[PDB]
Formats: structure tokens, sequence, C-alpha cells
């Protein structure tokens, strides 16, 4: 899923 | 729709979000309440199931004993979703193991039955309109979706009236393409959710917005000035990596190749894969071999964390950094990846000194590789500050916590509860 880490 | 913004046809990028008014750095473009959301299993007891408030003394659901709430209101409000799992968890017991994607998808199906009409989360893009990339799916991806469909029928047949298998493959593909992970201030995974209006935004490796969370509410803030007519872009991935790595991830998970300024120019690729300035400079093929080795160890470690001991995991980090250091500089992203993984192992073992030792080496190169306002940078400064504070290094702790705050004021908003908690950490010590 669309994330930073 | 949403004031000051609009949905449009972005050439070569399907549908997108366009500004109709200027936005300055730190301005809130819009907020999006979660359409469907699920708190991750490992965070139960730490956060309220309904509103995601992180608090002590959360009330336990009396039946399953595996859902925690702020009070009876959060419990009651969560019941329409919680009922999908409550009795199943006690009945299946140890056998209850649906994947987070399956858990989220069951909640989407439940929401569609209760509220078939357009929700306040779908002012510009509806869940039904989500891009699926069904046509792009190979046999391996269809088999993974089929495993998910079987788990959905296995654990959630009590309350759900399922569409045909074809509609379920489209749904699981839409969820993989449009789903969001919700992360805390340290970028720790809290859960998964559907934010339809947020999913309208296309990707860029030089984004002009950052998505943050206030409980289950997604907030979208400018990290660059946005002018009327300009498309609003967020980053779908970790921006530490060079162009090829970024595009390999974008192609695999999102079925597209980025053509943003960063991907076109490849300006940052050289510093990201920094090579040691040796008397006998390393050969092109020797660099390529190390980049290949680096990507392989990243995957090896990813698998190893599921079964290896903390000392075995630290060994992989130390040994791989040693091999890489003969060709790569310490500021090189592959070196930084292993140091970050090693810091993570130290944090788990509660080896605060060891975690601090690693964080100190990571911070300066992180600031240089990531964009001006970056959640990855803010999060590293925050970890460092908390380590310094915990180890009685108050001046260094205060400096690092204030570096975290400065970035977070732009991304999360000046008034964000996370910033009030960090300021309380500075004030209490
Ligand atoms: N920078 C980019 N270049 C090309 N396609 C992009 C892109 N960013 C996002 N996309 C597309 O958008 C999908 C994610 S959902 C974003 C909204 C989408 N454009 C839509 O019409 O529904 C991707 O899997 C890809 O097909
Ligand atoms: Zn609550
Ligand atoms: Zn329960
Ligand atoms: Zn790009």
């Amino acid at each position: 899923l669309k994330s930073k880490k | 729709g949403l004031g000051g913004l609009e949905r449009f046809c972005s050439p070569g990028k399907g549908r997108g979000l366009r500004a109709l008014q200027p936005f300055q750095v730190g301005d809130l473009l819009f907020s999006c309440p979660a359409y469907a959301y699920v708190l991750t299993v490992n965070e139960r007891g730490n956060h309220c199931e309904y509103c995601f408030t992180r608090k002590e003394g959360l009330s336990k659901c009396g039946r399953c004993k595996q859902a925690f709430y702020c009070n009876v209101e959060c419990q009651k409000e969560d019941w329409p979703m919680h009922k999908l799992e409550c009795s199943p968890m006690v009945v299946f017991g140890e056998n209850w193991n649906p994947s987070e994607t399956v858990r989220l998808t069951a909640r989407i199906l439940a929401k569609q039955k209760i509220h078939p009409e357009r929700t306040p989360s779908e002012k510009l893009l509806a869940v039904k309109e989500f891009e699926s990339h069904l046509d792009k799916l190979d046999n391996e991806k269809k088999d993974l979706i089929q495993s998910d469909i079987a788990a959905l029928h296995h654990f959630y047949s009590k309350h759900l009236e399922f569409p045909d298998n074809d509609s379920l493959v489209v749904l699981f593909a839409q969820v993989n393409c449009n789903g969001f992970t919700i992360e805390d201030e340290e970028l720790s995974h809290l859960g998964s959710a559907i934010f339809p209006d947020v999913a309208l935004m296309n990707h860029s490796c030089c984004p002009n917005v950052i998505v943050t969370y206030k409980g289950t509410l997604a907030e979208v803030r400018a990290v660059q000035e946005i002018k009327p007519g300009e498309e609003v872009f967020t980053s779908y991935i970790d921006l530490l990596y060079p162009t090829e790595d970024r595009n390999d991830r974008l192609r695999d998970s999102y079925f597209f190749t980025c053509e943003c300024q960063e991907c076109t120019t490849k300006d940052k690729d050289k510093a990201k894969v920094e090579i040691r300035k040796l008397s006998d400079p390393p050969k092109a093929e020797a660099i390529r071999d190390m980049v290949r080795y680096a990507r392989n160890v990243i995957e090896e470690f990813r698998r190893a964390k599921h079964y290896k001991s903390p000392s075995e995991l630290l060994e992989i980090c130390e040994l791989s950094q040693e091999k890489m250091s003969s060709v790569f500089e310490d500021s090189n992203v592959y070196m930084l990846h292993m140091m970050y993984q090693a810091m993570g192992v130290c944090l788990y073992m509660q080896d605060w000194e060891g975690a601090l030792q690693y964080g100190q080496k990571i911070i300066k190169p992180y600031s240089k590789h990531y964009p001006l306002y970056s959640l990855n940078v803010a999060s590293m400064w925050l970890k460092l500050g908390r380590l310094y504070m915990g180890l009685e290094h108050k001046a260094a702790g205060e400096k690092a916590l204030k570096k975290a705050i400065a970035i977070m004021e732009v991304a999360h908003g000046k008034d964000h509860p996370y910033i009030s908690e960090i300021k309380q950490e500075i004030e209490s010590h």
C-alpha cells in the first residue's frame, strides 16, 4: 500500500 | 467536489487532481475521512480500533478480548465493522489469520451494503471507479488474489453477500492499487485504509504534497508551492532509492513508469549510489556487481527477519556493510538501508546505545537524499531525539526533536497532536 517506509 | 481543486484527465496518467487556486508550503489542500480502515493486529491494545487514538487504559471488547476502545461510544460506533471479526476470532481461535488486505476488503464489502450511495470520502473519485490494472495481471498475481478471495470466503461468509469471483478479483486489484498504509510519527505501520479522494492523486518522485493522518483522517499538505492549473502529486513510495529502483517498485505495485523531473533527469542517482574515491578507481562492472549484491541482500534480510535471531540479523547488516564498503561510500543508499535495518534490530532488542550509534551515521545522508520536507527525515530525527533523551543527552535530544518538529509543522500542520506530544517531551525534560 501507498506509504513512506 | 473539493474547494480550490478539481478532477481532470492527466495526459498519460489517467485521472488526476488539479489546483484551481494557489497553495503555499504547509497549506492543507483537503482532508479525507477513511472510507474503510483496519487497525493492524500488532497495534491492538495500543490504539483505539474505532478512532486510532493512541492511549493507555483502552477498554477491551468483552466477547473476543481482541479489540480495544477509548470508551463505550468508540466500541458501539466500531460494531458494524468489528462484528465481521468478533465471533470469528473466538470460533476460529488460533486458526484466525486473514491477511490485512482481506481484513480491509471485508470492510469495503460491508460498507457497500450499509452505505451503497457516494460517501463524503468520494467527493471526486469513487471506490467503484478505482483503477484495477486487471488486464496487466500475470498468473502469479492472479494466484495471489485467488488466495485472498479464498481467505475472504473462509473467514467472512457470516455477514457478507459476495459478488461473483470476477468482481472480487477487480476489488482485490483495486485495493492493492489504491490502498493506503496508515503510519505513526515514527513511520511505524498502524493499519490500512481506503481514502478515495486521496487515491485520485497521481505519483511523482518530486511531490508537491504529503499525506499525513490525524487518527483515521487523511490530510493533504503542500510541500512545494502549487499554482492554479498545476497537477497535485504525492509520492507512492520511499524516495531514498535511485531511479531504476523507484521504477521497479512503481512498475511492480502500480503498473506504470514514472517520468517526473527526477526520473527523467536522474540528477540524484550519482550521489545515491556514491562510490569510494580509491587510488585505483572501481571498474563499471565492479559497481554493477555491488548494486546487484546490494539489492539481493535487501531481499535476503527482508525474508530473514521472519525467522532469524536478532544477532543473525545484525550479522547480515554488519557483513553486508563490510563487503559493500570496499566499493560504496557510507552515504550510499545501499549502505544506509543496512544501517537503518541494523538500527531497527537494536531498537527491538532495546539496545538504545546501539540504535543511537546507527542513527547518528544515517541522518546527514538521509537529509541529502530525501526531498526538502520528508516524513522519512522527520521520523529519523524523532527516533534520534527520543534515543538522546532516553540516554540523558538532553541538549542533543532537544536539537533533534526540534529538527523533527520543523519538518512536521509543514507536513502534519503546526497544531498536530504529534507535535504537542514532542513539545511535551522537550518540556518534561
Ligand atoms: N506519474 C504517473 N505516471 C503514469 N501513471 C500514473 C502516475 N501516477 C499514477 N499513475 C496511474 O494511477 C494509478 C494509481 S491511482 C491514481 C489515480 C489514477 N490516475 C486514476 O485514473 O484512477 C497507477 O497505478 C497508474 O496507472
Ligand atoms: Zn476511540
Ligand atoms: Zn469483539
Ligand atoms: Zn519519478
